[PDB]
RNA sequence: GAUGAUUCAUAAUAACUUUUCGAAUCGCAUGGCCUUGUGCUGGCGAUGGUUCAUUCAAAUUUCUGCCCUAUCAACUUUCGAUGGUAGGAUAGUGGCCUACCAUGGUUUCAACGGGUAACGGAGAGGGAGCCUGAGAAACGGCUACCACAUCCAAGGAAGGCAGCAGGCAAUUACCCAAUCCUAAUUCAGGGAGGUAGUAUAAAUAACGAUACAGGGCCCAUUCGGGUCUUGUAAUUGGAAUGAGUACAAUGUAAAUACCUUAACGAGGAACAAUUGGAGGGCAAGUCUGGUGCCAG
RNA sequence: AUACAGUGAAACUGCGAAGCUCAUUAAAUCAGUUAUCGUUUAUUUGAUAGUUACAUGGUAUAACUGUGGUAA
């Protein structure tokens, strides 16, 4: 009998009283043992806490396994070989036996995001990836206990030398893992994190060193009691709030019933919240609202039908607090598409009058026209210009996650929200559903993940005014200092991460992870002229491809798994099939982010400006000691360059970007028929080569491209405006002006040639016409052939034409768009598009008749 | 069984008894004395390569 | 040649066959010869193999074998009923089945039908099909269905318990020894099998001595009469032994038990059986009724 | 024991696996008997085959070694 310090059940009951989370870091090889007696230290504390375990691991199960039959025979086998006792059973076999254990792989952290579990464990270190970190924490239940299980023996020299001194960082013998060494300094900063060996015995680097039992026993839930109670009376409100769980959620529900009330139909209310905070409750008690109150056609969208799942039950939820019964008040309609999983799609009401609530894809705005209500849950991973056309004559819920599943940057939200200043009306989120506000443990999940990140405006810059872009300079950021939580480093890295999620689309939780430990990955940052932390303005990050990381593909290949991937080389190589390329030592720029603010003022350009002078050369040991910290940043003369051969960026094909690389002199090479989904944009690689080596590829590359686009603009990319195709075209062209050799040179069309294309039947049409003597559609035939020749350049200097023009001529013989089509998108009347491209041909007609 | 010891542990009071190179680490783990918050107040990091140590943000 | 009887046994000829079989196997021993080569020639067994007979069985099969019955007189051809010929199936005979052909077969000598103290033959969740073997349409296995029902990460997997044994509650523990049964077999096994577990005759006493007392009893509605060694609610002495406390052997596959048998074991022999009935009597006690001191 | 040679897990071969509960049936159950020249028959018993070889192949794999999937 040894008692346990009184630390451990101490925060145990601290966390159960004020509904605050725990962690335990367990590290031993019999760590399996101590969890039957930590579980039982949380029912004794309440028994209303969730009974429900969460275990998550990667491949195999720590000495058991969650069959009960095979366990059960194992038992028998070993009574009756006499080894074990007919009725002998160790408490860690009666813990899995009795309880309810849910076993999850690492890799399908999706299924657990719904559920709810008093308890988390997380079997492998190791294994730790931010997404699985922010995931599971989030499906405990407030008083709920978090453990990880610090078995590995290499991880315990980790700890060691950690608490030995904070500076030296033990290291095996190119993955460094700054993340995993930069998750266990944090657990110490936390209050609520407490580390303990399988002895129960605590060790000192937690930061639940002085933890107190607090005496026995909040303002929300009173409230939120008085307020139920008031509106107890008033139908369907007292019913509907009654579900409700928060005060915030509460007032979310009212003020959509407010606008259920009001039968506005150019009104749009906006849901902002983080994960788990309820929007799909209050969403789904609304549109029970709405339908109780006599809305008849009720729409729902979402990217897919899926995610409705957790919206549409609490429809039902809603619907029992109604009165509404199923079979008879209404019915439930699931998919017969196997995509869909059997996921509700049509739910039809009957009292009263017949209401309606259906499922409609994003794409299919044309139906919205009778739409009453639409819901939009997770605009944030619906495209910009599909959500405008969401946007019609009808009341419009519409509810974004920030920081929650991909989501989308919070400048983006501000952007949507910039639009719709249509009356607005702004709703948000913030009381968390789940357990006690101000919870340490979100605090410290927000601030090892960053999630919580935001930008700031410093007044310093405004009082000295905007650094022009010559005074500036780039310097490299050594990431081993910045993932060391040295407290300036970490203001220095969130304001990184600040810059990162605002820029881009969309960013993954896992990419906090991938520049830390990869080693291809290198920091980049436009920090302003030296006269306090330095602020960045624009942020670059780099991954080295090509030649240079086969070493460390070898070397992946060898401990048998390979990881991440030369994605360039890739693309290039199944496109045009160059040995060459793939052996070209490379550098792709993954992102660059610059201040939304700031943005216009040339930043970021003189940042791939300056980036492309330090590769060139231009401006010609800071790694920890392995079992003081070098500086946090370093200048580019410092450090030499490693030999490349081209700048590679990958993008979504937006007018702006393009513009944007376009300038920066960099040539397209690809682009992706298949949108992106989540975006409906069409990703393009786009290359740089640098001066002193070999460019007569890329020019190769751009001509097959141009071939390339002229054909396919009328399979998938007639959506693309006539404009930004010329653009495209344009920048290829620039490949030529980059190449002065004349080896390789367009072709001027023959008389034979031209024979051949068009007999001498059509050559009296294309006469006509300009005679006037014929009629546009007789014509039509010749359009197609007409674009490809003065695209590829076939008629040469004799015929050039304006850029509206090239619009005009690009468009119907590639985009294939109609006249009329076209008269809309340039802004032009119908009968000027007609009488300027009469025109076009005349000189056309003229040249052949020339070359006749 | 609350009074009771169930499996091997048992609560009285606010105590509760419960029945129990690698090992040199974890003995010297056991016996570290500062706390990583304090040790952590110690530490400067060079912001650049001639820079000052910069301990705390202002 | 054989039987009562054969186209039976057997032999021969001409062909046929998805033409069969006619030791490329194992243990123990190393004898007799010589032509010294490990040359020739070899002893006892096991496991295999064709056919016949024998044996263990099996399947059809002849004739006989105690109920009342007509208030059960026709039954059978009713998807063969009686028989013939040819074929299919079959270890095989055979309407067992199939094609043609004839209208037959039992019955008042009881056909057919009904009742019965005719306990005086079937399945393994329910129907269908199939597989092995000398022997099964297998309490084995497989497939499709019809339902039951278990688990799961809900992507699938698996079951015959839809059992058994009980109540309106301990079926368990020990063995192949005894008689038998199956096997690469003396030796191994058998919940076959065996062993154990949970109304009848005795005892509670038998025998002496002393002391002290005059009363004991029978019969009689009546009055009374008849008769003699009686009472102890007294003291006292030495013997016998059973239940129990149990050392052993025997017993038995072992063990329990049985039989036998060392030591101890009784005066309140408290080592303390019950059941029912009939009468009393007692207070400074209680209640009730009356004609003292009574009556209930 | 210089092929091995005692014992011997696993695996391949060989042999054998053939009490209960419901219903009920008049010589169609069963008992006695006859025949099988109309028949199958493991096993027991006795008989019975003169019609590269100083020893052929994997046209062969288990057990076994090692690599993995799966909640199982």
């Amino acid at each position: 009998k040894k008692a346990i310090d009184s630390r451990i059940p101490s925060l145990i009951r601290n966390g159960v009283q004020t509904k605050q989370r725990s962690i335990f870091v367990i590290v031993g090889d019999r760590a399996r043992n101590q969890l039957p007696n930590l579980h039982y230290l949380m029912m004794s504390a309440d028994l209303k806490m969730n009974k429900s375990v969460l275990w998550a691991y990667k491949k195999k199960l720590l000495g058991f396994t969650s069959h009960r039959k095979k366990r059960e025979n194992k038992i028998k086998k070993e009574i009756k070989r006499g080894t074990r006792e007919v009725n002998e059973m160790d408490p860690f076999e009666s813990f899995i036996s009795n309880q309810n254990i849910r076993y999850v792989y690492y890799k399908e952290s999706e299924k657990i995001l719904g559920n709810t579990y008093g308890m988390c464990i997380l079997q492998d270190f190791e294994a730790l990836t931010p997404n699985l970190l922010a995931r599971t924490i989030e499906t405990v239940e407030g008083g709920g206990i978090v453990v990880i299980l610090l078995k590995s023996m290499s991880s315990l020299k980790q700890l060691y030398t950690m608490t030995m001194d904070v500076h030296a960082r033990y290291r095996t013998e190119d993955v460094v893992a700054r993340f995993n060494e930069r998750f266990i300094l944090s657990l110490g900063s936390n209050p609520n994190c407490l580390v303990v060996d399988d002895e129960l015995n605590v060790l000192p680097l937690s930061g639940a060193k002085n933890v107190k039992p607090l005496p026995p026993k909040p303002p929300k839930q009173l409230e939120l009691q008085e307020l139920k109670e008031s509106l107890e009376d008033v139908q369907p409100a007292g019913s509907l709030v009654s579900l409700s769980k928060t005060v915030n959620q509460a007032h979310a529900i009212l003020s959509f019933i407010d606008a259920i009330s009001e039968k506005t139909l150019n009104f749009t209310v906006a849901l902002t919240a983080g994960r788990g905070r309820g929007k799909s409750a209050a969403l789904g008690i609304s549109i029970a609202a709405a339908v109780s109150h006599g809305y008849s056609n009720i729409f729902v969208t979402s990217p897919s039908p899926e995610n409705l799942k957790t919206l549409f039950e609490f429809i039902f939820k809603g619907f029992d607090a109604l009165g509404y019964q199923e079979h008879i008040d209404y019915d439930i309609i699931q998919s017969t598409n196997p995509d869909f999983n059997k996921a509700i799609v049509r739910v039809d009401i009957k009292r009263d009058h017949r209401q309606t609530i259906q499922y409609i894809v994003p794409q299919d705005h044309q139906v919205l026209g009778q739409a009453e209500l639409v819901v939009i849950d997770e605009a944030a991973a619906i495209p910009l210009p599909i959500v405008k056309n969401l946007l019609g004559p009808y009341l419009v819920f519409m509810a974004s996650t920030i920081n929650g599943y991909e989501g989308t940057g919070r400048s983006l939200s501000l952007k949507l929200i910039q639009q719709l200043r249509r009356q607005l009306r702004e709703i948000s989120l913030d009381e968390p559903i789940r357990y006690a506000p101000g919870d340490p443990i979100e605090k410290w999940l927000n601030k090892l993940l960053c999630l919580d990140v935001t930008l700031i405006k410093n007044p310093r810059f405004a009082t000295r005014g905007t650094p022009h872009p010559s005074q500036c300079n780039l310097f490299v950021v050594n990431r081993d200092t910045l993932f060391s939580y040295h407290p300036v480093s970490e203001n220095f890295l969130e304001k990184m991460m600040a810059l990162y999620v605002s820029s881009h689309y969309k960013n993954s939780p896992n990419d906090l992870q991938l520049m830390s430990d990869a080693p291809a990955h290198k920091l980049f940052v436009l920090l302003p002229p030296i006269d306090r932390i330095p602020d960045p303005l624009c942020v670059i990050q780099i991954a080295l491809e090509g030649e240079i990381s086969k070493e460390s593909v070898r070397n992946s290949l060898s401990r048998g798994q390979r990881a991440g991937g030369d994605l360039i080389p890739w693309l290039i190589s199944q496109q045009f099939q160059d040995e060459e390329f793939a052996s070209l030592s490379g550098a792709r720029i993954v992102r660059i982010a610059t201040n939304p603010e700031y943005a216009s003022m040339g930043y970021g350009s003189r940042a791939i400006e300056l980036l492309r002078d330090y590769f060139e050369g231009k401006f010609t040991d800071y790694s920890i000691k392995r079992v003081t910290l070098p500086p946090l940043l370093l200048k580019l003369s410092e450090q030499p360059p490693h030999y490349l051969h081209y700048l590679g960026v990958s993008y979504g094909l937006t007018q702006s970007l393009h513009k944007f690389w376009k300038n920066n002199s960099f040539v397209p090479v690809y682009l992706r028929q298949t949108a992106n989904d989540l975006t409906g944009e069409h990703t393009c690689v786009m290359l740089n080569v640098l001066e002193g080596r070999e460019s007569n590829w890329l020019v190769e590359f751009a001509k097959d491209f141009r071939k390339r686009f002229l054909s396919l603009l009328s399979y998938d990319f007639h959506k693309f405006t006539a404009v930004q195709a010329l653009s495209v075209i344009e920048s290829s062209k620039k490949a030529q002006d980059l190449s002065d050799d004349e080896k390789h040179d367009n072709k001027e069309l023959t008389r034979t040639h031209l024979d051949d294309i068009f007999s001498p039947f059509d050559l009296k049409r294309l006469d006509s016409y300009s005679n006037n003597l014929l009629d546009y559609h007789v014509i039509g035939d010749m359009i197609p052939m007409l674009a490809l020749l003065y695209f590829g350049d076939k008629m040469g200097d004799s015929v050039k034409l304006s850029s509206v023009q090239s619009a005009i001529l690009l468009a119907i013989g590639l985009q294939r768009k109609n006249i009329d089509t076209i008269a809309k998108e340039l802004n032009l009347p119908s009968n000027q598009t007609i009488a300027m491209f009469a025109k076009i041909m005349r000189k056309m007609s003229q040249y052949f008749r020339q070359l006749l | 069984a609350p009074m009771s010891d169930v499996g091997g542990v048992l609560m009285d009071k606010d105590a509760v008894y419960i029945d129990i190179e690698g090992e040199k680490l974890m003995t010297g783990l056991q016996s570290v004395e500062q706390s990583i918050a304090e040790k952590f107040d110690g530490v400067g990091l060079q912001l650049f390569s001639n820079g000052t140590e910069l301990h705390e943000v202002a």
